[PDB]
């Protein structure tokens, strides 16, 4: 029960003229495909070219890359006289629309398409063209040495060519993006006072409906909805409070202090069917000083503890992250060494499990992290 | 669609949900073979729900959803001043149109009007695209679009070329007679206000103390020839209700 | 004169004395809210009444109760400026003390077992600022007053429009302050009927029966008895003469052997007088006379025991014989005459079927509660709760007063619940009205309409919340552990706060304040609206309520009203109007006793005013007070006529007590048409403030009142000397005698600099005082927007000529010189605010940084390290103001994604750009950035810099106060040391710290030194504590909405110039549009080569009948002339004697003016500063209806050596040739209205379309198209242009494929369309089909 000491006003008048607002209709928007089709219409194609262009633009993703191979498109046309070279010509024509480089098969194609539209006066263009055309994995893997051998070029020219490479656009289709992203309103709040975490539902999201009972059946049915809503929010609050009580240590000391709890614990604690617990916690979030977390985030698997008990997979992931974050660049830690290092604190996880956790956290293996 | 990724049901959806719920309850009671005294009131309530859906408020009390406001039904969607007939079929909003304040140009000839060029650039844009492509200044549509966006030094010459003999329609509300819409030839001026010939104001009932005007652009050849041959300001000297002249000097003249 | 008025004295041409000074213009709001808040021991106004209305609360078992004791309002957390900057409500916390008492059982009455007292919280109450405004969610709001029908009883009638016979129907309506209405009505057949809450019509006698009444009692109440006697012979009658008025005899009137009237002869007044003189009582009447007389009471024979006849029944011959033979010699009947004493109640009983008490009650229950079987006890409870329950029906004190006044009673006090007597008297008065006695009421009378202000409405809303709180409380109080619970556990703060904030933020009468200029604010606050809850509607108003009523004189402005659909429903208060203790408007009048006009002021309301004779302010008087003529023009009983001297009772106080403020700011009002006066008053409040304010050369003297009483200027709280003046702050050293003890006497005034108004204009205060000069209490220190030295100043004085100029001023156009543009006379500043909010998401916290991945370095030049633009940067459309990155997502990835992350970094693949950019077509300079970060989150460099900037000022203020106090203490310590015989020169050379580094002798000297050291260290500790507290306040974290991290607000400022298409106007309803900016060498010029500034059309003066402007022009020229003379005396160093002599000669000019100016009391410096202020023209005041005559204007023109006719000879600027006729040149006060062509201009070729009907959107903010309505279609049909119409209907609006094909063909140089079918028609077909009706195209 506090008052927000700062905020943003809403741009509108407090009172509206008494006439009723018109029914909501909507408003059209321009996505990438709409722009591409608009440019297609104003382009001197034939009829078959226009059909192939429609089929191609249909299969362009949000980033502007062509998701299907050309065989799918030529099959989708449904004609037999049309060959694959016509599809190639139409695709090459489409790839030069605005933004330049859209509908590209892969990154190499996009970069080459963008590079082909420069002027010859550019200081280092042929070097960049050759590097993209032939030796790309060398630039990605940060070799900088065998690339010097193959290119037969000194340091300065290669550095400038790489500077030109990192000046292009790898996602040309995201210039025309969505207007404004959505945001989620939290359902419950967990504050702390008296050394304890208080749990309370969002007041700004829970109004009390006016009871329409004066014309009095219908009154009893209306009260049934009230009782159902009461029971629903009571169940939500009880489940959230029990979950917060179980995971007290995490709320204080952050990660590496969760407990391996499953739906059975909640079902036995609140005396309810586990299906109801699964139903109520789906697509609902809680706001903590640490962030916003889905109500189902605290359930996970476990691993055996040598001294006794179990360790949350979230704690293992956090420990792996913190161990990797403080490794030596000269000799990055490997999976077996990581397992050996963690097998001193009672953590007993197989090498396969460590690999799965590392893949989940999206960290490159040791050989790609060496400096 | 509200904020937060959530939605609120409209009036038609509310009425549909109500009739569906009543129908489901009545069907379940019919399957159960409940006493008839209850099925009577259930059928009456379903009848009321259907009647409210089809035409809300015609018989009995009008159903309201919130703030004591009646819910629009299909009949209200069809009829009234806000219905389809009198709001979207007999009159509609159009493209290639603009509006602004009007001033007086005492130098114009009877078939001329003064148009700001920032409005003329926006109104005549596709013609500018076509003219730019025609003489090779832009091999593609995107190049012409970018060139027009930058407002380069040649798009003004192109704009002067594309509006040489191309009438535009000037309108001022309320349109009480057929002389409320008249076609003129544009002259590009610097400013943000339309300039109007002093001899046509009496026909428009227009004075220069804050009046605004709307301007529309004909597109097809037939529309341009109709504007020049039927709606031009030089063809409307005599009044269609009197036969007396309406292009008549007043005040200072 | 005050010091601020001695700098520039405005010459006054008024002639009538001022006896009452113009009051404070904002009393109506402040007094009402003060009444709402302040404690009231009597408990009738404010929160005390609301608290006592519902409390005490007793549970159903009656075993415990809650008892309110008192309440209290705490201190606001923030200030008005801080609340506006942050964007939070300026409110106070409500703390209320309650006591829960517990009762027992098995004991007589109620013993005190346990009483528990607790102070609880009830919510936040918003507070009213010093200018009668509320700050709700960062924006200032105004709650306007309501004009509503007062509670009580009203008698009305329809004017025969309900019946084709044209017979008028009369009704009486009782409307309470809270409860159910009551209606008595007459029908075409003369049968009284009752009605409750506009439900089904019911017989009137039902109410009488429900109150335990019998039919005989009703007939006694509503009729006059007549007694028939049977004195053993032919029913001899006791007759009264007056009863025979209007009667035609049907028998022989004979008594004492004299036939007074013969049979068949009409009874005349002479016969009545003869009967009165002769004292005739015994009259023999035949039995035939009893054909229709109705018996009063039921009659039974003694021996039989049966009933002879029933009451309310006509007597017959056989019944007469039956009663006569039954020993009946006395019978009772009713007097039912046609012209008077009508028999409406009897026929009402006849039509009424009920004849008992319970059946009527059951019928009432069935009528009010249909659809269920009745019940005796339920019906009784419903009837009791209807009109006699204090919890549902209340007639307020004003309601009771009006009720008693409408029934000619004596007392005023009474009960808010009804009684039998009140209803009986209501029916009696209605019947008397039906019988030609009395008259209906006039609803538009201002003695029947009441003013309801903000305090009363807020109190009503608070009570409405409190009753819900009571309903909730009654549940918890029923059962529970009576010990471990507390009063806090029973209350629930949410409903009260919800209701109060809903009323203050989303009500119909709560609006944003108008902030174009001070006049807009003053006018908006003094407004009376008939709309809103409990009021009229724009559709059910009528036509008589929208017209001037004779009772509006002196209370409501007749001129000021909004044209349009809201005409007559919105009003503005007059200058002197007040309200009663009940809420009725009243106006002041001087009292005239014995033909001598006194100075005693009485406030009269609408009802009292009609019963007197009131003179006019125009009447002339002698020095001692007598009238100068035998016949005086006066108002009486709604009329105006002539009266004798001794007949007069009262007199008006001022000639301007009829108009409002905006109308009273117009010079030469009486020479203007009323419509033009209204137009000028409306346009005068839409004028935007300009760069430099300019006083009006011709005013009315109401400028200073509007300027000071608006709250836009910093006025000194106490007198003193200006210690420190700066362009951003003023520090005044208060005089010794006005200082409070134990206080360093200084006032600190912080001026507001370049802040945003509700209309995106500029609010900026400038100091208008010098260093070290005296100021007295009430003087003005700073000039707000549109103010010059404390005088209201909305526009600029322009040199204007009236003549046609080559058609550039044709049809209300305006020709403006180029020198006007070159001097920035009509240049304005506009300020805009844009906000960016970084919040939390499920994929991570949105971040604010300058490291945006896909944006080049060029766009990031103007951002700092934190990602926020620098102060002073010039921005245009598309520039990045605040850079914000939003987490894009997280996936299992893919080899191509791994390659992209490896080559182009990880951050570029984790987040996407969501920065804040300047909207297209916007420009300005960044003048202010504000940052709010949620508590606990680490701050950034920008926020820390802003906090340091904020802390510096608080430290400076505290240092100023502390240093003054320290100097005061050091004076005393030095004096004590010197009185101790210390080495004076040694301490003079020693620094002030070395003064403390000493000691005194063993006498009381050392005691004094110790005392002053204690005081010094105590003061230092106290001010260190103050500094720490203010640092804590500044460095405090921010509690924001959940999920929100940071908020950044950026302010842009731009300057707008004048151009063709802008709208200008004067004060006399002469509006126009600028058409051309003529170069300087083309404007017409006079003999001296001085050009004119603006050229207007003469033809527009006579056709509009706003002659006053012309007069203003003439007088304006005169004023300017005076200035020129003074200016000439300053370019050449003339001595002060000639200057002051000429200024005095100018001020003394006039024909018996009321202003006496004596310059001999002025020092030469004051005279020189006055001449410096007057060198640009002497300002002149002409009151509205006591202005300056033409002769005075001609004399003033003669004084300045200008032609008297007001017309000079102008020359052509292009050819140098003199115009053939003299032209009128002068100075007029021009304004710049808020209709800028920058906002109107709009065009569109193609954009976004609606989702359902596929038609273009509407509006400039939506980038929409222009509507082509039905009438334009009719015009195109009349022309015969079918192709234009077809391409208007399909290819421009709805043909989804037609639009695309048309665009493609236009790009290809091929102009041709292929129309299809509009989508709206398919939508219509679907909507018709959804009704169950088959409609289709065919063939
Ligand atoms: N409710 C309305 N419906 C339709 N047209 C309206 C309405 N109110 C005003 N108008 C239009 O506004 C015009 C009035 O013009 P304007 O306001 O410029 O002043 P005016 O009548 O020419 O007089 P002046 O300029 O001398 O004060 C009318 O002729 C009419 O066309
Ligand atoms: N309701 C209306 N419908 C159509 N035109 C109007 C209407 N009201 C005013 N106008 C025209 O628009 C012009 C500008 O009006 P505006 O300035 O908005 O009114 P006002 O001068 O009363 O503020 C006026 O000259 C008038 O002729
Ligand atoms: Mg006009």
């Amino acid at each position: 029960d506090t008052i927000y000491t700062a905020g943003t006003p809403s741009g509108t008048s407090g009172d509206y003229i008494d006439d009723e607002l018109p029914v909501y209709q909507g408003e059209t928007t321009q996505t990438l495909q709409d722009y591409l089709m608009w440019q297609v219409e104003l382009t001197p194609f034939s009829d078959t070219d226009r059909a192939i262009a429609t089929s191609i633009v249909d299969a362009v993703d949000e980033t502007g890359y062509l998701t299907v191979p050309l065989e799918d498109i030529l099959e989708s046309i449904g004609d037999e006289e049309i060959d694959i070279d016509e599809v190639e010509a139409v695709l090459k024509r489409i790839q030069r629309f605005d933004p330049v480089g859209v509908a590209a098969k892969d990154l190499r194609d996009c970069l080459l398409i963008q590079l082909s539209q420069f002027d010859k006066t550019t200081p280092w263009l042929e070097e960049a063209r050759l590097i993209i055309s032939d030796h790309l994995d060398l630039l990605a893997n940060h070799d900088f040495r065998t690339l010097m051998r193959v290119t037969r070029l000194k340091e300065d020219v290669l550095k400038e060519a790489v500077n030109l490479i990192q000046s292009l656009d790898p996602r040309p289709g995201q210039s025309i993006q969505t207007g404004e992203p959505e945001y989620v309103i939290p359902d419950v709040l967990v504050r702390k006072h008296n050394g304890h975490w208080t749990v309370e539902l969002n007041s700004d999201s829970i109004p009390r409906l006016q009871i329409n009972q004066h014309y009095a059946s219908n009154l009893q049915d209306a009260k049934w909805l009230i009782k159902s809503l009461e029971s629903r929010n009571d169940t939500l609050l009880r489940v959230s409070r029990c979950i917060v009580e179980q995971q007290q240590a995490f709320f204080e000391q952050g990660e590496e202090y969760m407990k391996p709890m499953v739906l059975a614990d909640i079902a036995q604690a609140v005396e309810m069917h586990e299906s109801t617990i699964s139903r109520v916690t789906t697509q609902k979030y809680l706001h903590s000083p640490r962030g916003i977390f889905e109500l189902k985030y605290f359930f996970s698997s476990h691993v055996n503890t040598e001294g006794g008990g179990e360790a949350s997979s979230t704690a293992i992931r956090a420990l792996v992250k913190k161990l990797i974050a403080a490794e030596n660049p000269a000799k990055p830690l490997s999976d077996s060494k990581l397992t050996s290092l963690l097998s001193e604190q009672g953590i007993m996880v197989a090498r396969r499990t460590v690999a799965k956790y590392r893949e989940s956290l999206s960290i490159p293996p040791s050989n790609q992290r060496k400096q | 669609p509200l904020d937060g990724g959530r939605f609120a049901t409209s009036d038609l959806n509310d009425l549909y949900r109500r009739v569906i719920n009543r129908n489901n309850r009545l069907k379940r009671l019919l399957d159960l073979a409940a006493p008839d005294i209850i099925v009577r009131n259930e059928k009456r309530m379903l009848q009321e729900a259907v009647d409210a859906l089809l035409d809300n408020g015609r018989r009995g009390r009008a159903i309201t959803g919130s703030n004591k406001r009646p819910l629009k039904s299909l009949a209200d969607m069809i009829k009234g001043k806000q219905g389809r007939f009198r709001q979207n079929l007999l009159g509609k909003r159009v493209d290639y149109s603009g509006r602004s304040v009007i001033t007086v140009g005492p130098y114009l000839r009877l078939h001329q009007c003064g148009l700001p060029k920032k409005m003329a650039l926006e109104l005549f844009k596709p013609f500018i695209y076509g003219k730019l492509e025609l003489r090779g200044l832009a091999t593609t549509i995107k190049a012409a679009k970018k060139m027009v966006e930058r407002e380069e030094a040649v798009v003004w010459d192109i704009l002067d070329e594309v509006i040489r003999e191309h009438p535009v329609l000037l309108n001022r509300a309320p349109t009480l007679h057929r002389l409320g819409i008249q076609a003129f030839e544009p002259v590009l001026i610097e400013g943000k206000a339309i300039q109007l010939h002093p001899l046509v104001c009496a026909a428009y009932n227009a004075d220069f103390d804050g009046d605004q005007m709307a301007v529309h652009v004909p597109l097809t050849l037939e529309a341009q020839l109709e504007a020049r041959a039927l709606m031009m300001s030089t063809n409307n000297i005599l009044s269609p209700a009197n036969g007396e002249p309406i292009i008549v000097p007043s005040q200072d003249v | 004169y005050s010091y601020t008025e001695k700098k520039r004295i405005r010459k006054d041409f008024g002639k009538r004395p001022q006896v009452l000074d113009v009051p404070y213009l904002l009393s109506i709001q402040l007094d009402s809210f003060q009444k709402f808040i302040e404690q009231d021991p009597e408990g009738q106004y404010g929160l005390e009444a609301a608290f006592r209305s519902v409390f005490p609360i007793q549970s159903y078992s009656g075993n415990s109760e809650l008892q309110y004791v008192s309440y209290r309002l705490g201190e606001p957390v923030f200030d008005v400026q801080e609340c506006q900057i942050r964007g939070v409500t300026y409110s106070a916390p409500l703390r209320v003390k309650l006591r829960l008492v517990i009762y027992e059982r098995e004991a007589p009455e109620g013993t005190v077992k346990d009483i528990k007292e607790q102070e609880v919280y009830m919510g936040e109450i918003p507070l009213m600022t010093d200018n009668g405004t509320f700050v709700i969610n960062g924006t200032e709001r105004v709650i306007v007053s309501q004009l509503h029908r007062s509670p009580g009883v009203f008698f009305d009638s329809d004017k025969g429009k309900t019946h084709s016979s044209g017979k008028v129907l009369y009704n009486a309506r009782i409307i309470p302050y809270r409860g159910s209405w009551l209606d008595f009505e007459f029908d075409p057949k003369d049968n009284l009927f009752v009605r409750i809450d506009r439900r089904r019509k019911l017989p009137a006698t039902i109410i009488l029966r429900a109150l335990n009444y019998t039919t005989e009692q009703i007939l006694d109440l509503f009729f006059e008895k007549v007694i028939f006697e049977i004195r053993d012979n032919k029913l001899q009658m006791e007759l009264v003469p007056e009863r025979l008025r209007g009667e035609t005899a049907s028998f022989d009137i004979e008594a004492n052997g004299k036939v007074y009237v013969e049979k068949g002869r009409r009874i005349t007044a002479r016969h009545i007088r003869q009967l009165e003189k002769d004292d005739v009582k015994l009259i023999e009447v035949p039995v035939e006379y009893i054909a229709g007389k109705v018996v009063a009471k039921d009659y039974i024979d003694e021996s039989t025991g049966e009933l002879i006849c029933a009451a309310n029944m006509e007597l017959s011959l056989d019944l007469l014989a039956k009663l006569s033979q039954s020993g009946h010699k006395r019978i009772e009947t009713l007097f039912t005459n046609d012209l008077d004493h009508g028999p409406y109640i009897s026929e009402t009983l006849r039509v009424d079927p009920t004849n008992d008490r319970l059946s009527a009650l059951v019928e009432i229950y069935r009528m009010m509660r249909p659809g269920e079987p009745p019940t005796r006890e339920a019906a009784e409870s419903l009837f009791e709760n209807l009109f006699f329950s204090e919890d549902r029906y209340d007639l307020s004190a004003v309601g009771r007063m009006k009720f008693n006044r409408s029934l000619l009673r004596e007392e005023i006090e009474g009960s808010g619940i009804l009684s039998k007597d009140d209803i009986i008297d209501v029916m009696k008065k209605l019947i008397d009205i039906r019988n030609g006695k009395g008259e209906v009421d006039d609803i538009d009378h201002l003695g029947n309409r009441r003013i309801r202000s903000v305090g009363e409405m807020a109190e009503n809303q608070f009570r409405v919340g409190l009753v819900r709180v009571e309903r909730a409380v009654k549940e918890r109080l029923s059962l529970g552990d009576l010990d471990t619970l507390m009063p806090q556990d029973m209350i629930n703060a949410k409903p009260i706060s919800a209701a109060v904030k809903e009323f203050f933020g989303s009500s119909q009468l709560s609006q944003f304040m108008d902030q174009n200029n001070p006049l807009s604010e003053i006018t908006h606050k003094r407004r009376i609206s008939a709309l809103g809850p409990g009021g009229l509607t724009r559709e059910r108003a009528g036509f008589e309520v929208r017209d001037v009523h004779p009772t509006h004189y002196g209370r409501v402005c007749p001129i000021e009203t909004p044209e349009g659909p809201n005409i007559g429903l919105i009003n503005s208060l007059s200058v002197y109007a007040q309200t009663n203790e009940y809420g009725f408007l009243e106006t002041p009048y001087r009292k005239v006793t014995d033909g001598v006009v006194t100075d005693e002021i009485h406030y009269l309301s609408a009802i009292e005013e009609g019963n007197y004779v009131i003179a006019q302010a125009n009447s002339n008087l002698d020095e001692e007070g007598h009238f100068v003529e035998d016949l005086v023009t006066c108002r009486s009983k709604g009329e105006s006529s002539l009266f004798s001297r001794d007949q007069v009772d009262y007199m008006d106080v001022s000639t301007q007590q009829v108009v409002s403020v905006g109308a009273s700011l117009i010079p030469f009002l009486e020479h203007d048409d009323a419509n033009r006066a209204l137009m000028g008053a409306n346009m005068q409040r839409q004028a935007v403030p300009t760069l430099r304010a300019d006083k009006p050369l011709v005013g009315t003297g109401m400028e200073r009142a509007v300027a000071v009483d608006s709250g836009v200027t910093a006025v000194a709280k106490r007198g003193g000397v200006v210690q420190y003046v700066d362009a951003s702050r003023i520090v005044i050293k208060v005089n010794e005698d006005e200082m409070y003890p134990g206080e360093a006497g200084i006032d600190i005034y912080n001026l507001t600099k370049y802040t945003r108004s509700n209309q995106n204009t500029c609010i900026n205060q400038m100091p208008c005082v010098s260093l070290g000069e005296p100021v007295e209490r009430g003087d003005v220190l700073a000039d707000g927007p549109s103010t010059d030295l404390g005088e209201l100043a909305l526009g600029q004085n322009m040199r204007v000529a009236f003549m046609p100029w080559n058609g550039y001023n044709f049809e209300d156009s305006i020709l403006v010189s180029e020198r006007v543009v070159q001097e920035d006379r009509f240049t304005t500043i506009h300020i805009q605010e844009l906000a960016c909010v970084s919040r939390d998401t499920k994929l991570g916290p949105e971040e604010i940084t300058a490291d945006i991945p896909n944006v080049g370095e060029a766009a990031l030049s103007k951002l700092d390290e934190s990602g926020i633009v620098y102060i002073g940067a010039e921005v245009t459309g598309g520039d990045i103001l605040v850079g914000k990155v939003t987490p894009k997502g997280e996936t299992q990835l893919t080899p191509e994604e791994k390659l992209l992350r490896a080559i182009f970094g990880e951050k570029a693949s984790d987040v996407k750009d969501s920065s804040l950019r300047v909207p297209n077509g916007v420009s300005g300079t960044v003048i202010d950035v504000q940052v709010f970060t949620r508590d606990g989150v680490e701050k950034d460099k920008r926020a820390l810099e802003i906090e340091e900037m904020q802390l510096k000022q608080a430290k400076k203020d505290l240092s100023e106060e502390l240093q003054i106090l320290e100097a005061g203490l050091f004076s005393r310590i030095r004096a004590v040391l010197v009185a101790g015989g210390v080495e004076a020169e040694k301490l003079d050379k020693l620094p002030r710290d070395r003064w403390l580094e000493l000691g005194l002798t063993d006498e009381e000297k050392q005691n004094q030194l110790e005392q002053l050291a204690e005081q010094y260290d105590e003061l230092k500790h106290e001010f260190e504590k103050k500094l720490e507290a203010k640092r804590r306040k500044i460095t405090q974290g921010d509690d924001l909405a959940p999920g929100v991290l940071k908020i950044v607000k950026v302010y842009l400022a731009v300057k707008r110039r004048i151009q063709p298409g802008d709208k200008m106007a004067g004060r006399h309803g002469n509006k126009g549009v600028i058409s051309k900016i003529n170069p300087i060498e083309d404007m017409p010029y006079d003999e001296n080569g001085t050009p004119v500034d603006i050229v207007l059309n003469p033809l527009g003066v006579p056709s509009r009948m706003n002659i006053g402007q012309i007069l203003e022009t003439h007088l304006g020229m005169a004023a300017k002339g005076i200035g020129d003379k003074i200016n000439a005396m300053l370019k050449q160093q003339q001595e002060v004697a000639k200057l002051r002599e000429f200024i005095q000669r100018a001020y003394d000019l006039g024909a018996d003016v009321r202003q006496k100016v004596d310059l001999s009391t002025f020092s030469d410096e004051e005279v020189m500063r006055l001449a410096e202020n007057l060198r640009k023209g002497m300002p002149i005041a002409t009151p509205v209806f006591d202005g300056a005559k033409e002769a005075e204007i001609k004399e003033l023109l003669k004084l300045g050596d200008l032609p008297t006719s007001g017309q000079i000879r102008l020359y052509d600027g292009r050819t140098g040739e003199q115009f053939e006729r003299p032209v009128t040149v002068g100075y007029m006060y021009m304004l710049k209205l808020n209709h800028l062509v920058d906002d109107k201009m709009h065009a569109r070729s193609t954009g976004s379309y609606s989702l359902v009907t596929q038609q273009p959107l509407g509006g400039k903010a939506q980038f929409g198209g222009q509507r082509f309505g039905e009438m334009e279609v009719w015009a195109l049909e009349a022309y015969g242009a079918a192709y234009t119409l077809q391409e208007m209907l399909t290819v421009k609006s709805d043909d989804v494929n037609g639009r695309t094909k048309m665009y493609k063909n236009i790009v290809d140089g091929n102009h041709q369309m292929e129309p299809g079918m509009p989508e709206s028609f398919n939508v219509l077909l679907k909507e018709i089909r959804s009704l169950g009706i088959n409609i289709e195209l065919e063939d």
